[PDB]
RNA sequence: UAAGUGAUCUAGAAAG
C-alpha cells in the first residue's frame, strides 16, 4: 500500500496505470477471474485511490 | 516625512479595513479576567528565559530578578500596580543601548529599565492573546504564524503550486514573484500618526502609553537624545506595533478588495493561503501575498495581456533604448547563470515594470522600498526556473513539466504536490542565502575571539550550539551550497586549532579526532562533526554556468589515520521528511481524536 | 560485523547520499557481500525517523554503477 | 588545481585540497545509455507516425527534352554540321519529335 | 481596473552626511 | 552495447 501511495505520489495515477499496462502485473492486476480472487486485490486497491478495479 | 494628506489617506484606508472586519477593539484590560493571572505568568517566563541561563547577573538584572520573584509573590498587586502605570505613567527611565557585534552588521540592542520592562511584557502578552483571539492580524503576516521558519517556506512553496494552472506558459501566462524589504519600516514610523493608527485598534489609553514609550531618552555611552520620531524594536511589545504598522502597509499594497480576498470574509476567515474559491483566487493578478518581517512576497501571476499592459506603461513611462537595464538588475547570484532568472529583455522588463508599479503604490514617506533591496523573480516561456529568499533559505522552484529530464529527485529538493491530482508537480531546489552564511561565519567568529580566557569544554559546546542552530535551522538545504560546506570546514579547523592553539600544539600527529568529538563523558569535548564530509567540488568554471552532477569530491576535514567519524547532518530528519512525516502523525491524531469523540473517551 | 560497522560509517560520514554512494564504491567490496552491503544500508534506513532521499539517490548510484550491485539490489528486495 | 576542478589552492580551505573523481560519475557519464529504456519507451508511444513533386516531374520532363536537344547539338557540333542551320533544325526536330511524344504522354 | 483600487493609484564636504555614509550605516546595522 | 588508475594543507619557540 505504501510502496503504491509512494509510486502515485511520483510518478501520477493513470501514469501508473499506463506503466503498470505495460509491465505484466501477476501478483497485483490479474486479469483471469481464479473465482472470486480478483475481488481481494480489486477491494485491496479501493483501500486506497486507484481505478480500473 | 509624511505628508498630512498621505497621513489621511492611511487613516481612511485602515478605517475601511477594520470597518470591513467588524474589528472590535481591545479594550483597557479590567480586573475582569480568568486569562490575567495566565497572562502574566506568561511575560515573568519569557523575562526568567534572560536570567536562567546566565548565573552572574548585573544591579540591573539583578532588579529585575527581584521584581519579577515579587510578581509572583504578588500577583494580583503586581497586576494592579500595572494597570495604574497604563493609566499614569507617559515619561519612562531612559533605555540605555549597545551593540551587539554580528561581524557582517552590528545590531541595536535596547536595554529597558526592569520596572517597566514588566510593564511591557504584560501589555505585549495580553496585545497578543487579544489580537489573535479577535482576529487582527490576518493569515497572509508570517512571522507570527505558529508555524516554523522552514516551514512557513514550505508552506509558501506549497502554496505556490496549488495555485490553479501555475505553471502553464501556454496561453501567455507569465508568473513574477516580488521579494523586497521595507527599508527601515520601524525607524519612520512617526509617533503621531501611530498613535492615532493604535486609537483605531485598542483603548486609547494603551495606545497612548505605548506611543509615549517609544519616545524615550536613548542615553548610550555618555551621548542621549529624545527618540522623536522612530520606533524602538528592542521593547518588549514593539513587535505588535511594528506587526499593526506593517498591516497599514499591506493594505496599501493590495488595496481594500484584495486583501479582503485573502483575509476571507471576517466571519469565517481563510487558512494560509487559501481561498473560498477558484474564481477569486483567479480574479486578481496578486494570487499570494505574505510580508515576513518587513520583507514583503508579492506573487503575481499575469496573462499575456496583462503583461503587455504592465510593460507599456511602464516602459513608456521610463524608456531605454537597448536593453540596457537587464545590468542593474537583483538577480540570485548563488545559483548558476542557466539556473538563476534569465535576462530576456520582456520578462526583465515586466519585472522591473512590476516593481515600480508596487513602488508607486506605496508612499514614500513611509517607507525605502528601494529596487537596490528587491530580488524580482520572473517564470515565463523563457524563464523556466522560479527563485525566492525566505527566512534566510534560497529556493529554486522548478516545476516538473520544464524539466527537459526529471533525475533521481536529488537531496536538498523539495518534490512540491498538487493538492487535487496529488502529483509531485514542482520541485524546489534548496540553498542557504548568502546573508545566512555569512551570520553563521560572523557567530563562529565570535566564537573563537573572547576565548582567550574560555576552557576548551565551553568552546566546543558553544561551537556544537552554533552548529547545532545552523543544521537543525535549515537541514536539507545544507547539501546544496559549496560555501557553507567550506565555511563547516574551516571553521571547524579553526575550533580544532582554538584547542591546538591553546596547548601551543596545533599539529596533527598529536590530536586525533578522539579528544575532539568524544564526548565530555569520556574526557573528549563533544565536538559535532560537520566537517568530515567529502565536500563537493564539481568544475568551478563550468558550475558557474550551468548546475553540474558533482563529479568531484574534495577532502575536507581530513587526518592522518583517517577513521570515519559520522557527520550530524545524517542524523537530522531533513525538512521535508519531516513535513510529510508531520502530515500524516497529524492526520492519524485527528482520526484518532474522531474515534475518542464516537467512543466518547480520553484519547 | 565489523564490515557492517565499516559500511555504517561509510554511509554517517557523508553529507548527501552521492558522497556515501562514491565512498561505498571506493571500497572495492567483492560481488560476495554486495547484497549483503545492501542489506546493511537498507537496515540503516529503517533505523531512521522516517524515509530520507540521501538513502534512495545512494541506492540510485550504486545500482546505476555495475549490474552486480542492480542483481543485489533486486535479491534483496526479493528477500524483504 | 587540475582540470577545473582542484580547489584553488590547499592554503586558506584549511585541509588537504584532496581530489577525488566521484564514483557516481559514471552514472552521471551514463545516463542515457542506463535509462535508455525511459527515453525508449516515450519514443515508442509516438514511434507509428504534392505541388514540390509535380513541379520536379515537370522538370525532370523538359529536362529529358533538353537533354535530347543537348544529344543533337553533340552529334552536330562533333559529326559534319558546322552551320547554325542545323543546330536550329536540329533544335526544331526535337522539339517536334519531343514535344509530340510528350502530347502522347500527356493524353495518355 | 485592478491597479486602480490601491490608496494610492496613479556633493557635500560632511563625512557624517555623505550619501555613502549613511548608506552605509543602513547597510551595517540591520 | 554495460565498473572501480590517479591529485592528500598543516606541523613550534619567545615574549606578552
Amino acid at each position: 500500500k505504501f510502496l503504491f501511495q509512494e509510486l502515485v505520489n511520483e510518478l501520477g495515477l493513470d501514469e501508473l496505470q499506463l506503466r503498470l499496462n505495460s509491465s505484466k502485473l501477476d501478483g497485483m492486476f490479474p486479469l483471469e477471474g481464479d473465482a472470486e480472487h480478483i475481488r481481494y486485490s480489486i477491494n485491496f486497491f479501493t483501500a486506497i485511490g486507484l481505478g480500473l478495479l | 516625512e509624511i505628508t498630512p494628506e498621505e497621513a489621511t489617506t492611511i487613516f481612511s484606508v485602515m478605517v475601511e479595513w477594520l470597518e470591513s472586519r467588524s474589528f472590535s477593539p481591545i479594550p483597557f484590560p479590567p480586573l475582569t479576567y480568568k486569562n490575567d493571572t495566565k497572562i502574566l505568568v506568561l511575560a515573568l517566563e519569557d523575562l526568567k528565559d534572560v536570567y536562567a541561563s546566565k548565573v552572574r547577573l548585573n544591579a540591573s538584572e539583578r532588579e529585575e530578578l527581584a521584581l519579577i520573584e515579587e510578581a509572583y509573590d504578588n500577583p494580583h498587586d503586581t497586576l494592579n500596580r500595572i494597570k495604574k502605570y497604563l493609566l499614569t505613567q507617559r515619561v519612562f527611565k531612559p533605555v540605555d543601548i549597545t551593540m551587539m557585534e554580528n561581524y557582517q552588521n552590528i545590531s541595536p540592542v535596547y536595554s529597558v529599565d526592569p520596572l517597566e520592562k514588566i510593564t511591557d511584557a504584560y501589555l505585549d502578552q495580553y496585545l497578543w492573546y487579544e489580537a489573535d483571539q479577535r482576529k487582527l492580524f490576518p493569515n497572509w503576516i508570517k512571522p507570527s504564524d505558529s508555524e516554523i521558519p522552514p516551514l512557513l517556506v514550505y508552506k509558501w512553496t506549497q502554496g505556490i503550486n496549488n495555485l490553479s494552472e501555475i505553471w502553464d506558459v501556454s496561453r501567455g501566462q507569465s508568473a513574477v514573484l516580488l521579494e523586497t524589504t521595507l527599508g527601515e519600516m520601524a525607524e519612520k514610523i512617526d509617533f503621531t500618526l501611530l498613535n492615532r493608527l493604535l486609537r483605531l485598534i485598542v483603548d486609547p489609553n494603551i495606545a497612548d502609553y505605548i506611543t509615549a514609550k517609544n519616545n524615550v531618552v536613548i542615553n548610550f555611552k555618555d551621548m542621549s537624545h529624545v527618540n522623536k520620531y522612530g520606533l524602538i524594536r528592542g521593547l518588549k511589545f514593539a513587535s505588535f506595533i511594528f506587526q499593526y504598522y506593517g498591516l497599514v502597509i499591506d493594505l496599501l499594497l493590495l488595496g481594500q478588495e484584495r486583501a479582503t480576498d485573502l483575509a476571507g470574509p471576517a466571519n469565517n476567515p481563510n487558512e494560509f493561503m487559501q481561498f473560498k474559491s477558484k474564481e477569486v483566487e483567479k480574479a486578481h493578478p496578486i494570487r499570494l501575498y505574505t510580508r515576513y518581517l518587513d520583507r514583503i512576497y508579492m506573487l503575481f501571476h499575469f496573462e499575456e495581456d496583462e503583461g503587455e499592459e504592465l510593460t507599456d506603461e511602464y516602459l513608456a513611462e521610463n524608456p531605454d533604448p537597448n536593453f540596457e537595464n537587464s545590468i542593474g538588475y537583483n538577480n540570485r547570484k548563488c545559483w548558476p547563470k542557466d539556473s538563476r532568472m534569465r535576462l530576456i529583455r520582456q520578462d526583465v522588463n515586466l519585472g522591473r515594470a512590476v516593481f515600480w508599479e508596487i513602488q508607486s503604490r506605496v508612499p514614500t514617506s513611509l517607507t525605502s522600498i528601494k529596487w537596490e533591496n528587491a530580488f524580482v523573480s520572473v517564470y515565463s516561456k523563457n524563464n523556466p526556473n522560479l527563485l525566492f529568499s525566505m527566512c534566510g533559505f534560497e529556493v529554486r522552484i522548478l516545476p516538473r513539466q520544464r524539466m527537459e529530464e526529471v533525475v533521481s529527485n536529488d537531496e536538498g529538493v523539495w518534490d512540491l504536490v498538487d493538492e487535487r491530482t496529488k502529483q509531485r508537480t514542482a520541485k524546489a531546489y534548496l540553498k542557504v542565502s548568502e546573508e545566512e552564511i555569512k551570520k553563521f561565519d560572523s557567530r563562529i567568529r565570535g566564537i573563537l575571539m573572547a576565548s582567550g580566557s574560555t576552557t576548551f569544554t565551553k568552546v566546543a559546546a558553544k561551537w556544537n550550539t552554533s552548529l547545532i542552530s545552523l543544521f537543525t535551522y535549515f537541514r536539507e538545504a545544507i547539501v546544496a551550497t559549496e560555501p557553507l560546506l567550506d565555511i563547516l570546514v574551516k571553521g571547524e579547523t579553526r575550533i580544532q586549532n582554538r584547542v591546538k592553539l591553546g596547548l601551543n600544539s596545533k599539529m596533527p600527529t598529536r590530536f586525533p579526532p578522539a579528544v575532539f568529538y568524544t564526548p565530555k563523558e569520556l574526557g573528549g569535548l563533544g565536538m559535532i562533526s560537520a566537517s568530515h564530509i567529502l565536500i563537493p567540488a564539481s568544475d568551478l568554471s563550468w558550475s558557474k554556468q550551468t548546475d553540474t552532477g558533482i563529479t568531484h569530491f574534495r577532502a575536507g576535514m581530513t587526518h592522518e589515520d583517517e577513521k570515519l567519524i559520522p557527520t550530524i547532518f545524517r542524523y537530522i530528519t531533513t525538512w521535508e521528511n519531516e513535513f510529510l512525516d508531520s502530515q500524516r502523525v497529524w492526520a492519524e491524531y485527528a482520526t484518532k481524536r474522531q474515534e475518542a469523540i464516537q467512543q466518547n473517551r480520553r484519547l | 560485523v565489523e564490515f557492517k560497522k565499516k559500511i555504517y560509517l561509510v554511509l554517517k560520514s557523508s553529507l548527501s547520499g552521492d558522497e556515501a554512494a562514491h565512498k561505498l564504491l571506493k571500497l572495492k567490496i567483492a560481488n560476495n557481500l554486495k547484497k549483503s552491503v545492501v542489506d546493511i544500508i537498507i537496515k540503516s534506513s529503517l533505523q531512521e525517523s522516517t524515509f530520507s532521499k540521501f538513502y534512495s539517490i545512494l541506492s540510485e548510484r550504486m545500482i546505476t554503477f555495475h549490474r552486480s550491485w542492480q542483481t543485489a539490489y533486486n535479491e534483496t528486495f526479493e528477500q524483504n | 588545481s587540475y582540470n577545473g576542478i582542484g580547489l584553488k589552492s590547499a592554503k586558506g580551505s584549511s585541509t588537504s585540497g584532496h581530489v577525488q573523481r566521484s564514483l557516481a560519475s559514471n552514472n552521471r557519464r551514463r545516463p542515457q545509455g542506463s535509462q535508455q529504456q525511459r527515453q525508449q519507451r516515450q519514443n515508442a508511444i509516438k514511434k507509428a507516425s504534392l505541388a514540390v513533386q509535380k513541379q520536379i516531374e515537370t522538370h525532370m520532363e523538359k529536362r529529358e527534352i533538353e537533354v535530347q536537344v543537348s544529344e543533337l547539338r553533340d552529334r552536330l557540333e562533333e559529326e559534319e554540321t558546322l552551320s547554325e542551320e542545323q543546330i536550329d533544325k536540329k533544335c526544331e526536330a526535337l522539339r517536334a519529335k519531343l514535344t509530340n511524344e510528350w502530347q502522347e504522354q500527356q493524353r495518355m | 481596473s485592478w491597479r486602480k483600487g490601491t490608496a494610492f493609484g496613479r556633493y557635500i564636504n560632511d563625512m557624517t552626511k555623505s550619501e555613502y555614509h549613511q548608506e552605509f550605516l543602513h547597510k551595517h546595522v540591520r
